[PDB]
């Protein structure tokens, strides 16, 4: 999810 | 484990140095709108701050000590909720008017264009009235804001090593608590109006998230009839 | 008003003398559980616990000061609140199944016959599961519930002002029995605000039970008292 | 009026 890639990053 | 043992200072401090910045609106000589066009406006301001809210959260003391899925379970429940709080606070010294952006504030009546928006934007008023009434402070706001992060969706998680995230969220969740009282004795107020304010500000929470329920039914309720992937993840969330 | 001249004790012992009873279900054993059948046990055992909500709440202090129209906002805005933390309540010392009735007390799979009762039912067994872990005590309770019939509306409204005396006379009232059970003052102020915060996810849980209601409403599921549509109505 | 105004009411 993009919610992951931004946590992520 | 870093946030408890922040000292009440600190967590201030912490928390001022978080918050994000406050976007402007693409609004324009366009003049007027239509109920696309405000619709828009909404939407993409909200699509650019949630980029703000993921870095501002990974700055609230001790959200990064959580699992990944944990931090977007939080961010997922809370999202809308830290978003009207933003507006609310941003409004207080605005009576009658919700100031989205520098750019952008709106009375009740623009709300009207725009359908169930009345209503939300209503509450959002009430919620703002209240605020200005108690004489919020900024430093007050900040920690409601990230109790919000911290509690919306703390229940929604669950057996096994998961107990061990729910009781750091709450040793981070009473540290906030302690930071509010403080910041309540500093001001000067007794014990007992310590406790009455508290209370105050944290019943207020219940009507904010009664805002985001409604708000998430109505934001659902268009998308069905251009939203950001992001939001629309955001909201795909809300609904199983 | 008289409800402002209370003292702590005399608060508390207002409000357990005002509680309602525990009423049973028309539950039959001898048919099987249909999405129609679970429905209309929960909704004619909720329409019989209105009844007894309205004249709880005129016992609630301060309450019966307020106008008609007043009363009536502040019931249909937080009926459902108070229905399910009373039920979290009395399903706490019994982990893992909900309450709803003596002779109807449901775990999580009994309610997937229905529209979106699972989700609730998750969501209730964790908040009396947090009630469990904390140890919430009766007193306590129905300081809670008094709140939520006084806050739950408040906003969607003098009378606002009357109503929040009362609110702060209730947080007296909590603090003081956090005292009383012998609770240092820095854990009284973090108990008031754990209770507290829980009230956020009754509103989240109302909410969303308001919903999937409307939409079996919507769908004839089953058949909903008068006062049931009109409350339910009130949600739009 | 509404069932809950009367009920109220009375
Ligand atoms: C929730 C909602 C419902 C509608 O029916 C129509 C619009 C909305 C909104 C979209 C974005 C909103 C918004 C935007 C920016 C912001 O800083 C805070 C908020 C709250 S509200
Ligand atoms: C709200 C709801 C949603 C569903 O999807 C399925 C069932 C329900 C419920 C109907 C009545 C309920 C109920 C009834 C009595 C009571 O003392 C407390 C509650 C909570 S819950």
């Amino acid at each position: 999810k993009i919610l992951h890639r931004l946590l992520q990053d | 484990s870093l946030a408890l043992s922040l000292t009440a200072d600190q967590m201030v401090s912490a928390l001022l140095d978080a918050e994000p910045p406050i976007l402007y609106s693409e609004y324009d000589p366009t003049r007027p709108f239509s109920e696309a066009s405000m619709m828009g406006l909404l939407t993409n301001l909200a699509d650019r701050e949630l980029v703000h809210m993921i870095n501002w959260a990974k700055r609230v003391p001790g959200f990064v000590d959580l699992t990944l899925h944990d931090q977007v379970h939080l961010l997922e429940c809370a999202w809308l909720e830290i978003l009207m709080i933003g507006l609310v606070w941003r409004s207080m010294e605005h009576p009658g008017k919700l100031l989205f952006a520098p750019n952008l504030l709106l009375d009740r009546n623009q709300g009207k264009c725009v359908e169930g928006m009345v209503e939300i934007f209503d509450m959002l008023l009430a919620t703002s009235s209240r605020f200005r009434m108690m004489n919020l402070q900024g430093e007050e706001f900040v920690c409601l804001k990230s109790i919000i992060l911290l509690n919306s969706g703390v229940y929604t998680f669950l057996t096994l090593k998961s107990l061990e995230e729910k009781d750091h969220i709450h040793r981070v969740l009473d540290k906030i608590t302690d930071t509010l009282i403080h910041l309540m004795a500093k001001a000067g107020l007794t014990l007992q109006q310590q406790h009455q304010r508290l209370a105050q500000l944290l019943l207020i929470l219940s009507h904010i998230r009664h805002m985001s329920n409604k708000g998430m039914e109505h934001l659902y309720s268009m998308k069905c009839k251009p939203l950001s992937d992001l939001l629309l993840e955001m909201l795909d969330a809300h609904r199983l």
